[PDB]
């Protein structure tokens, strides 16, 4: 998975 | 953005 | 801040 | 669009 | 709650 | 499996 | 503040 | 727990 | 202590 | 798999 | 490396 | 301030 900061 | 991979 | 799982 | 804020 | 699923 | 923010 | 994996 | 300062 | 296991 | 806060 | 400023 | 997974 990938978390991106916005 | 900026992303990271888990 | 927004930290967002794709 | 699943997100925490921090 | 501020909480993703990893 | 979560991440939460306290 | 704290991130808290559960 | 497994907590980290944020 | 400034890592969580995930 | 470690997440680390600096 | 595997990082993101938050 | 940066978050890294390893």
């Amino acid at each position: 998975e990938q978390m991106c900061i916005t | 953005h900026d992303c990271v991979n888990i």
